[PDB]
This record gives C-alpha cells, sequence and structure tokens, in this order.
C-alpha cells in the first residue's frame, strides 16, 4: 500500500508540474495569416498549419 | 457463512452500528480501503486486478 501510494503521488505531481508551467492561458487564440508583422518574420516560431 | 471481509463502525459504547461488505461491489471495495463511509469526488487507488 505504501509503495502504490508513494508512486502514484510522485506520478500525480508530474501532471501538476506540467499544468503549472504551460497552462497559463485562459483562451485558445487562432493563428493569424499575416506573419510578416512589419517585416518581422514569425513563421518559424508559430505552428505550421 | 462465507470467509469475506467486513468493515465495522463502532459507536461511543462499542455497539456495531453499521457495516460494509468489502466484496459486494466496487463502491464498497473502496470504502473498505480508505476507511470511510463518505468519499469525495475524484479518482482513488484501489486493489490491482
Ligand atoms: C519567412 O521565413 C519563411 C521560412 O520559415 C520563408 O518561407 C520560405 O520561402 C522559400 C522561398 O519561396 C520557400 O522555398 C520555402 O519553402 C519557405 N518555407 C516554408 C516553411 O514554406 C519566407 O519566405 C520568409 N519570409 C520572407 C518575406 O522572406
Ligand atoms: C453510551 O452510553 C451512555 C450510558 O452510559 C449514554 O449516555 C446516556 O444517553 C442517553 C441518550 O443518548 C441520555 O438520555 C442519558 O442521559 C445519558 N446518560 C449519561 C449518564 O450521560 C450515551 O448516549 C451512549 N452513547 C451513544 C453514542 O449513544
Amino acid at each position: 500500500t505504501q509503495l502504490n501510494r508513494a508512486l502514484s503521488g510522485i506520478a500525480a505531481e508530474q501532471d501538476r508540474n506540467t499544468r503549472e508551467v504551460f497552462a497559463q492561458v485562459k483562451q485558445m487564440y487562432k493563428t493569424p495569416t499575416l506573419k510578416y508583422f512589419g517585416g518581422f518574420n514569425f513563421s518559424q516560431i508559430l505552428p505550421d498549419p | 457463512l462465507k470467509p469475506t471481509t467486513f468493515m465495522l463502525k463502532y459507536d461511543e459504547n462499542g455497539t456495531i452500528t453499521d457495516a460494509v461488505d468489502c466484496s459486494q461491489n466496487p463502491l464498497a471495495e473502496l470504502k473498505c480501503s480508505v476507511k470511510s463511509f463518505e468519499i469525495d469526488k475524484g479518482i482513488y487507488q484501489t486493489s490491482n486486478f
């Protein structure tokens, strides 16, 4: 019991760590079509649709 | 009479007031595990299959 409870606790805090870093976004926003914002080419940082 | 496992609640004077058959259904298998008659919403760990 102690073992199972120990590993599940260690495992469950790995999902807490991932949401604490990434999930700071309240709304999903769309990818704009314009990526040369004043010449600033942003095609590499954005996802390729 | 069968060799099963029960959990027994004792009052202030040692009267068995309530019992849970630990092999009845997966709900009652959980109450025997966590030592409670009332269990909060979520996922809890129980025995392996
Ligand atoms: C911004 O950078 C992208 C690369 O991320 C450039 O896109 C490439 O353009 C060349 C020229 O036709 C193509 O052969 C490549 O296939 C393109 N890359 C991709 C991933 O499609 C883009 O040209 C740059 N912007 C400007 C204004 O030069
Ligand atoms: C355990 O037994 C005692 C008796 O010694 C109970 O105390 C009595 O309880 C009744 C009603 O519950 C009261 O009317 C009496 O006045 C109590 N007597 C004394 C001396 O306090 C006690 O209630 C029992 N415990 C439980 C949980 O029922």
